[PDB]
Order: C-alpha cells, then structure tokens, then sequence
RNA sequence: GGCGACGUCGGCUACCCACCCGACCCGUCUUGAAACACGGACCAAGGAGUCUAACACGUGCGCGAGUCGGGGGCUCGCACGAAAGCCGCCGUGGCGCAAUGAAGGUGAAGGCCGGCGCGCUCGCCGGCCGAGGUGGGAUCCCGAGGCCUCUCCAGUCCGCCGAGGGGCACCACCGGCCCGUCUCGCCCGCCGCGCCGGGGAGGUGGAGCACGAGCGCACGUGUUAGGACCCGAAAGAUGGU
RNA sequence: GACCUGGGUAUAGGGGCGAAAGACUAAUCGAACCAUCUAGUAGCUGGUUCCCUCCGAAGUUUCCCUCAGGAUAGCUGGCG
RNA sequence: UUUAAAUGGGUAAGAAGCCCGGCUCGCUGGCGUGGAGCCGGGGUGGAAUGCGAGUGCCUAGUGGGCCACUUUUGGUAAGCAGAACUGGCGCUGCGGGAUGAACCGAACGCCGGGUUAAGGCGCCCGAUGCCGACGCUCAUCAGACCCCAGAAAAGGUGUU
RNA sequence: AACGAGAUUCCCACUGUCCCUACCUACUAUCCAGCGAAACCACAGCCAAGGGAACGGGCUUGGCGGAAUCAGCGGGGAAAG
RNA sequence: GCAGAAGGGCAAAAGCUCGCUUGAUCUUGAUUUUCAGUACGAAUACAGACCGUGAAAGCGGGGCCUCACGAUCCUUCUGA
RNA sequence: AAUAGGGAACGUGAGCUGGGUUUAGACCGUCGUGAGACAGGUUAGUUUUACCCUACUGAUGAUGUGUUGUUGCCAUGGUA
C-alpha cells in the first residue's frame, strides 16, 4: 500500500540544506561525547553508514555507550498508545551536542555561587524564578508635544 | 454535569474478610478497636494483613525468621507475621527467640520450644505489646509461588524468561521452532 | 477457538466414549462380595491359614526395585530338594511351589 | 451449586450474555487445536514456542526404570537419620562418624549443596558429584560407594 | 385560636368517567425501524448455557517440605448402613522438593582474616563466620531537644521531636553459582599411563540456584473435547421393502 | 393396425425399463421408499425466561485460501 | 525551489543533582595519561497551575460503523467514493430548530422554590396588552431566522 | 407427388372479431326456511404536504371527523399464497 | 558519471585510469527497520579470529544509501 | 380546425391479453475436445384468490325538531 521501506519520505530531510555540500568540517569529529550526554539526532545526507531511522530525526536522548565511530543512544519513540525507550547506534556525523541542559547548568552554577553570597551576608535574595509578571505602575511622559491624531485612510484599488 | 472521568473512584481493597472462620473474625474484632484507637501504624499494618489472602499471606519459614533476626539491634524483640511458620530441615540449630504467628506447624513449634523459645497469638501480643513496641514484624517470600514464573511478557517474545503451560517436560514438547536457531529461527 | 495463555491439550474424546462408560455403583457391593466369599472360604478351610500357601522370600528386578524383598510365586523345586521336601508333597502340606524358578 | 452461578444472573438478558453482533453459534474458529499455523499462528507463537518440528533422536521401548535414580543434595543429608545421632557424634569422644546410606532412604546420587555442619560422616551412595565428593572431604568425612 | 351528628367526615388501590398536556408497535438484525424490513390473531401448559474430562487463575479450608487413600483391606449379620470409622512395613504411586543437554551424561555457597610459593594478569594453606553488595523500602529501635500553680533537689508516665540506626516483602542494578556450547590456556590424579580422567580463565544458550511452598479438598470465572445454549439443511453411508 | 385390453409372468435403485421426453419405476425421480449410522455438519438465519445497585465499550493494528470468520494489540470489567 | 510562517514534535527546568578526597582496572596509553567503576565526606528553598499515586493477575464484548466544522483525493456532480484532526451519533433522554439520528443549548437519582441557556413573546402557544427607537420596502409570483429543504448570468427614468 | 390437430403469407366465400352495441333464454348471483365452513388477522383502517430507512394509516402542520348497515366494485392496504 | 526506477548524496570524490588483492571468509551476542514491538529479509554499532591493501593513519566482513527475496516436515552436501 | 408534447410506482396483469422477453422439448448458425454456451434466429409452451378494511358507486337509515304529514328554502358539493 504505502511502501514501508527504510529512506522514504525523505526527499529534504537527509540532504544538505543549501550551498553546503562537500566533505563534511572537522570539528564535528573533534566532538567528546561521554555517558549521559545530552544528544539530539539529525542525519546528515553525505555519511552513509550511521543513520539512524526518519524516526528520530530532530529528537533528543541520552549516551549509554560510546564506540570508535559511534554513540549509543537511548531515545523515546512514540508508538501508537505509548512511549518506548528504544537504543539506537548512530555514528558520530548525525549527533551534536544539545544545549537543552546547558541553561539549567548555567543557573547551577550562578545559582550556588549566588546561594552562599547571601549566606555571608544574610538576605533573602529568592532565587526561584517567576514568569513574567504583570507591568509596575509607570509614569509616561508627554513633555511638550501632543499624542499625533490618526485616522483610518480611505480605500482604493 | 462536572468532569469527564473513567471512574476508578471504588477503592478494590479489602474492608473485611472473606473467610468465616469465627477465630479469626475475633481478631479482626480485637485489632480494629485497636486501629482506630491506639495511635499505631503497627495495629494497621497487622490489621490489613488479617484481611489478606491465603496467597497474600505466604507462609514464613524457620530459618528465614533467625536470618532475618540475626540482624544487628534485633537480639530481644518478637517475631511477628501474620502467616504460618514452616520449619527448615536446611537449618541445624534454633535459637531462642521469641515469636508470635497465626498458626505455627507441629514441628516448627517442637523446634522453638526445645530451644527455650516462646510461640504467641495475637491475643497475648495484645496484651504484651499494645502499640507493638519492641517488635520486627515479617513476612514471606509473596513471589515465591510456582504461578509468578508463568507470569510475564510472553514466552515466544525476546528475552522472556517465562516458563510455558507444557503438560509434560521433556523432548519434543515445545523445543522445535522459536526456540532453537536450526528449526526456524530462535526468539 | 484458543486463547489467551493456557495449556495446549488433547482430550481423547472424538471417540463414541458414553457407550463405554464404567460406574462404580456396585463397587461396595463388590467389596463386601469378596468379604463374603474371603469369610466363607476362610471357615471351608478351616483349621489351614487363611491366605493360602508360604510364599518365597523373592527380590524385585530392576535398578529400581532391586533394594527390596517381594513374596514370590513358589519355592524354586531346589529349595525343596534341599531343604528335603518332596515337590508333590509339598503342595499338599502348604507350600507353594514354582518349577519355572532359577535361583 | 446452579444458585452460584452466572446463568441465574444473565436471565432475562436476551442474548445470555453473548452480544447481538457475534451471537456465539457453534465453533467459529475450528474445533480444538485446529489453524495452529495458519490463523491461529499468533497465538502459537509467543505463548507456545517450539511446538512444531522435531527436535531429537527417537529411542524406540525405553523404560523408566533403566534410568532411575533419585538424588539428595547435602543440606536435606542429615535428615535422613535420627536427631539423637547428628547430636550423639558432635560431643566430642573420638573420631567415631556415623554411617549414612542413602539408599535405604530412596535415593541413589547424592548431590551437593551447601552448609554442611563441621561433624566427620560416611556416606553410602551409588553415584556422587565432585562438588558433594569434597563438601564431605571439607568436614573430615569419608566418600564410600556402593553397589 | 376557631369550625362540624345520623348522613355525613376521612381514605386509597388493576373501579368507572371527564378534561388539559404528553404520547407511533413491540421483539429483531442494523450506520439508521413507527416503517411500504422480517416474526407476532388470542389464551393456557411446555420451552433454550447442562453435565463429564482436562487445564488456567482467583478465593475459602486443612496439613505443610511435604501432602492425598481416590485402589484394596479391617470391623457382628443389622433400618438409616451404596454411609461413617479405621490401616501406616497397605504410601505402591501421583504431584512437589533440581535443573540441564539431541544424547552420552553432568548436576547449584560464598565472604572476612593471617601466611607463602618470581602476592608472578596466575595463586595455595588455615581459622572465623556463613546465601553477597548497592539504591529505595511499610514497621520497629535509639534519640539531642522540648512540653505542666513559687524557685534548687529525683523517679514511672505521656506526647512533640531534628537526626541516626537495623532494615520485611517487592522493584531496579552489579557480582557469584549449576547445565549446554565457544575461544584461550596451563596444571593435577591413577583399579593402571591412554586417539585416559579431572580442573582453569573469558563470552554466551536454559522454562535454572541464590534458606523451600507445595499438596489435597471445595467454589467461582474462562477456554477446550464431547449432541454441548436451543432449533434448521442440500447431503454421504449401511441393510432392506 | 408398429391396434386396444384382462389376468398370469419376468426385470429393482447408481439398478431396472425407455419408438429417448433424463421419460417412467405405487400422487415421490437429473437417482425411489422404509429403518439405522444421527441429536450428522453450518464462519449462516431465528430465539434465548426475575428485580435493583455500580462500572462501562468497540467497529482500529498486525497475520490468516483472509474479505458475513478467527487469532493478536487497543478499548472494558472484575480481583487485589 | 533561494527564502519561509502560523499550528506542531523532542528535550531540560535537581539530592538518581552539585562538589571534594581516595582506591581498583587485564581497557586506554609520552605522562600519577584518558575513561569507567568503587569507597568515604560536604552543604537541599530551585517555573506557573492542578492532582494522591504505583504495580500485578484474570478478563468479556467488539474486529459491517456513520455524521458534522476545518484540511484534503478521485469525480461534471451526488444524501457519491476515499483519507487527516476534533467532537458527536451508534449507547442518549431533555429545551429549541413546526417535522426529525448527527444541528443549537444542555447531558438525566426522586421532588419544591428560584434563575437562566439556545430560541422566542399577534393568535394556535407560555411570554412585548412596551403610548419601544431609526430607516428601508408594494409584489397581478411580496417577504419571513445556522444546518435547511429552491435559483443564476443579464436588466429596470420602480424607489432609497 | 401423397400425407400433416406442424410454422407462415395472400384470395374467394362467410360471419357481432369490429364500426357499436342491443335484446331474448336457461343456470346462478339476489331475498327467504334449514344447514353452514376456510384463507387471512401487531393494533387497526378518511386524506394533502412536510420530515423520515429518500413512496405513512398512526407521527408534525393543515383539511376535517356521527350510529347500524345492503347489493356491487376492483384504486389502496408497497392485499393473500 | 556512479549496472539498471526515482529521490538523496559525492570533485586532489563515492566519478576516470592504473597497481595489488578476495573482508562476497570464520564466530557469539546486542541494536535498528516492518512490528503484535513476533519472524523472515535488509541493515547498524561492536567484539574475538584469520587476511587484504597502503609509507602510515587507517579502511575493508559484498555493491554510495533507499528494493532485489522464502518456515515446519522432507532431501542433499559439508563439520568434529 | 389541428392530427402538440408529457406525468400519475417508466398510471393501469386478484382489469384483460400473452405477441415479445424469461424455465423445461426441438432445429440452425458460430464457439468449445466435450458436457454445454450465445438481448443471435426460429417453433411449441397451466397467467391462482376478495366473502375482509377503506375508497368509489348506488340502497335503507341515524342525530335533531313533542309525534306525524304536506308544501318549501338553500349552506355546500358537482357542472357542459
Ligand atoms: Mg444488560
Ligand atoms: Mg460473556
Ligand atoms: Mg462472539
Ligand atoms: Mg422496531
Ligand atoms: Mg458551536
């Protein structure tokens, strides 16, 4: 019926995006991956060998095991009523580093060092975070001028 | 209307039990009124495990309950299970810790009392312990029925382990295909 | 027509099994039957040992059964020789005797 | 007990518990194992892998008597004589080990398992295990086989 | 606080009637039936999920590493007794207590300490215990501290308690053990020196071990074989008129 | 007149007889009638008997000589 | 197809974390390197909202569906054939749409008082029996309330 | 050639086949004395339109709606078998 | 241009020419794809061997990737 | 005068007829090895029931006027 074969609806998505082909840059394979990193897949077109599946392009999961070549990854795959845990080898080429954790290691960091500087000093600084809070009660200023009267314009074709 | 829910809503614990047996119903009797009125979370636990099962409530036996006695800190406290205690032939010699069980077997019992030991109800736990302070209250191997390893994924899937329904172990009963490499393919 | 996990099973029943079908209705009136006829046998007899004939002291065959001591069908007709009987005698008196016995 | 049971509760039910759209008939599926690997093949696998094929050597007339032999394995040794005895030997007069034959007991092979308590035995068995050969050795005991 | 007799007071159902409002004939297959779909003129009686065998799980009961006389036997000849009771060197046997390999066959205990062989990725002796370890874990134990009509002197009690400890069952993980195979390697034993026996280290296949939970009985549900919830063919065969 | 007809007699069921129509064989014939195997089989139509309380579907997946049927996963209820 | 939305999909928002010191390794190897594991130790307030959760066994019925917005394929079209998302009908009464499977409101234990939803208020028929407001419209085929149950191009010195 | 209870076309003769129907006769039907069934039947029985399983008798909106019956009749009951 | 259908990919190249070769070999598991998350087929990442090629880093267990195929029983050959 | 076109379950078989189509006999042509096939041709071929309910058509009568009779009026329906 609808040809359940492996590189199918992939016309765009394994291809080089634009004005980027040839051989691929370098500092992709100087990339350190080690246990319980945060990778997120994207299979490249030019690198044959590690693909993963269409499945879990644009998706992100976590290393279990490292290889020469390769990265163990364990992904959540939706299956129709529920979620899998599925281990897929992919090659070095289609991973990158995620910064999905990377701005909660910053806010680790600045978040301690922050904890004890008020310890020393005895405040209560609150270094939870809120969302955006509705607006303070601001002032404006209209010095010297008047606020410009517009009109809604006639039609024409 | 108010929501869209599938009802659970019924909790599927048991507020009674389902045996007549007029003994036990006078425990039940004697260790609800103490549930409800004691301030303990022991009397709740022995309380809910009078409503249990005979699966539930697997028997305990002999050389698990000085296993499990022989701890650090437990050297004078009681051996409470709401289940039967089975002796080991595995096991040479008994201490003589003092015990307190629903229905000890007739050679288990023999074993304790020769060895200075002490065998309770929970009647005269009770009246010994209210609270149950200065107890260590045990139980069973609950898996440790022949019917739990039938249980699982499904024997033919991979990496089962799940034991099928074979009514006779040997050759030619369920070793042909799906389970060898030869025959087909194996799991 | 199966299931869920269960056993697989061959009943033998494709067979025209209810016209051999045996009830044991009788099988009190069977047994004090052969009281009966165990008690009015017994006083037939009367001074001689109920159960008949001595037996021999025999050992069961196989790997199985060899650790054990069975009664037997009768005495070999060497024990008979050897012990001084005669072997047309010896069923008369009380002895049960089997020709066919190799010791 | 008819009054326990389902039939009591589903009459007046129309269709007795059956649904209107199936209205269980005779045998729709087949009769007894029938389909095993044509449309009951799913449910042959993953709950009855193995069953079709060959998978040994057929040995014509076997009896299961040639084959026989029971085994006890060592933590189930010493009950196989009396209390008096594991207890008479233990208190210390002189090497005397007591006999323990297992095949007055029903038993042929003596297996091993461990835990055997540090008093010296002879044990008459037909067949041992290299590991029950050397538990026994362990305790200053003695391997005596019989026939 | 007031009012009312020998025909009046109160009352309701399978009573009858009247009015307003609402209201199509049920069963059935079906996406949908009031249907120009089928069955149904009316009434009484009859009328359709049963038993038996096997298996699974749940539950109750008895005993419990066992368990069960079901087949026999015993008792004086008793209606009820075609019952009940008993046996025990009548437990033969069944199921469970051990798995595994096609088979030959083999066949489940480790940790701490001290010593020395090149403490040499390899190891050996002895003691001490003895079913490992990690993470959660009901319950229990300890608990600084705290809690009452006048302040210093002390003991049961009680409740709050940060923290700590031992951790049941079960779950996840690591380690080990047994059987089959595979690669790698050296050593040991002699009812007799071999196209012998035994051991090692790694990885794997198993319905395994890692201090047992089964058995018998009853019931409920499910499925199967039997006429099998009930009724229904066109047929096929055997022997006859 | 290859005529009409009585009684007697012969041929019998995958057989008979047929100036042929698959006609006729006891109101039955492109295979009689009786009894038995037999309550044969049906994925197909019809029916399936008391009350109240609580929960409550699916018509989709994958395989099948599969397409009016099953097996399997989903959905449900019951027990904990 | 260079570019490229909206809607959407994954992940993260802590003690199973952060840090320090030490021991193991037969892997790695200029290196007391690298990385894994292991032991001991140090400090918990780490988006909003809502909710008690976890897990196992047994398991019936079903496996013909249909409809409506929105997006779509084949078709001149169809109360047609085939898909996507959500709701509903089937399994579901009730108020309204006169009528009704699916529209619109709203889901239902048995009743009294109150108030509304969608829709309405000349009379059938509850409620405008308001001294309702401003305009448009004359039909010899007037018009008259989602789905929805009848119309087009073109034309009129008919009137605004 | 002869012969067809065979198929067909024309012509003569003849006629109610037709124009186009009419009248008479018997036996009924019809009424009475006696005797007397059966098929069939959810409940039943006046329509127009609407909706609806797209062609209602019942339902909605209209039209309207007097007992009890007799001889006929073939539209309907998607009439019966 | 890459054997052929398309789409993707590729320039001191995955294309052209040349020099060597047989990794299109032996063996155990895991993972992916379809999927019930069963099998086949195809594939990915390894590991232990024995090899090829290159100065070496390395690359290589069939074809630049997406297809090119097949249970039980039976038969045949090989293996200790 | 004109010989307009349609509808009413392609109005109308318990109203008819049975020519055609559309069973079983037979013939011919083509097709098929054959049994047989062919909106290809030809020929011969059982056309059941109303006494029910309504509708329609006629026939008595019913309600009301105290009873009963004669003479009348026209609501409404048909209409040439
Ligand atoms: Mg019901
Ligand atoms: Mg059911
Ligand atoms: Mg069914
Ligand atoms: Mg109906
Ligand atoms: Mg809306």
């Amino acid at each position: 019926t609808n040809t359940k074969g492996k590189r199918r609806g992939t016309r765009y998505m394994f291809s080089r995006p634009f004005r980027k082909h040839g051989v691929v840059p370098l500092a992709t394979y100087m990339r350190i991956y080690k246990k319980g990193d945060i990778v997120d897949i994207k299979g490249m077109g030019t690198v044959q060998k590690g693909m993963p599946h269409k499945c879990y392009h644009g998706k992100t999961g976590r290393v279990y095991n490292v290889t020469q070549h390769a990265v163990g990854i364990v992904v959540n795959k939706q299956v129709k009523g529920k979620i899998l845990a599925k281990r897929i080898n992919v090659r070095i080429e289609h991973i990158k580093h995620s910064k999905s954790r990377d701005s909660f290691l910053k806010r680790v960091k600045e978040n301690d060092q922050k904890k004890k500087e008020a310890k020393e000093k005895g405040t209560w600084v609150q270094l939870k975070r809120q969302p955006a809070p509705p607006r303070e009660a601001h002032f404006v200023r209209t010095n010297g001028k008047e606020p410009e009267l517009l009109e809604p314009i006639p039609y024409e074709f | 209307g108010v929501d869209i829910r599938h009802n659970k809503d019924r909790k599927v614990r048991r507020k009674e039990p389902k045996s007549q047996d007029i003994y036990l119903r006078l425990l039940v009797k004697l260790y609800r009124f103490l549930a409800r009125r004691t301030n303990s979370t022991f009397n709740q636990v022995v309380l809910k495990r009078l409503f249990m099962s005979r699966t539930n409530r697997p028997p305990l036996s002999l050389s698990r309950m000085i296993r499990k006695m022989k701890l650090p800190g437990r050297e004078n406290k009681t051996a409470v299970v709401v289940g039967t205690i089975t002796d080991d032939v595995r096991v040479q010699e008994v201490p003589k810790l003092k015990v307190c069980a629903l229905r000890v077997t007739s050679r288990a019992r023999s074993r304790i009392l020769r060895a200075g030991g002490k065998i309770l109800t929970f009647d005269q736990l009770a009246l010994d312990s209210p609270k149950g302070c200065g107890t260590v209250l045990l139980s069973g191997p609950r898996k440790g029925r022949e019917v739990y390893r039938h249980f699982g994924k499904a024997p033919g899937t991979p990496h089962s382990h799940t034991k099928p329904y074979v009514r006779s172990k040997g050759r030619k009963f369920e070793r042909a295909r799906g389970r060898r490499a030869s025959r087909g393919y194996k799991n | 027509a199966p299931s869920r996990n269960g056993m697989v099973l061959k009943p033998h029943f494709h067979k025209d099994w209810q016209r051999r079908v045996a009830t044991w209705f009788n099988q009190p009136a069977r047994k004090i039957r052969r009281r009966k006829a165990r008690q009015a046998k017994a006083r037939r007899i009367a001074p001689r040992p109920a159960s008949g004939p001595i037996r021999p002291i025999v050992r069961c065959p196989t790997v199985r059964y060899h650790t054990k001591v069975r009664a037997g069908r009768g005495f070999s007709l060497e024990e008979l020789r050897v012990a001084g009987i005669h072997k047309k005698v010896a069923r008369t008196i009380g002895i049960s005797v089997d020709p066919r016995r190799r010791n | 007990p008819s009054r326990l049971r389902k039939t009591r509760k589903l009459r007046g039910h129309v269709s007795h518990g059956h649904g209107r759209i199936g209205k269980h008939r005779k045998h729709p599926g087949g009769r007894g194992n029938a389909g095993g690997l044509h449309h009951h093949r799913i449910n042959f696998d993953k709950y009855h892998p193995g069953y079709f094929g060959k998978v040994g050597m057929k040995h014509y007339h076997l009896k299961r008597n040639q084959s026989f032999c029971p085994t006890v394995n060592l933590d189930k040794l010493w009950t196989l004589v009396s209390e008096q005895t594991r207890v008479n030997a233990a208190k210390n007069k002189t090497g005397a080990a007591p006999i323990i034959d297992v095949v007055r007991s029903g038993y042929y092979k003596v297996l091993g398992k461990g835990k055997l308590p540090k008093q010296p035995v002879i044990v008459k068995a037909k067949f041992f295990s290299r590991r029950a050969e050397e538990k026994i050795k362990s305790v200053g005991g003695a391997c005596v086989l019989v026939a």
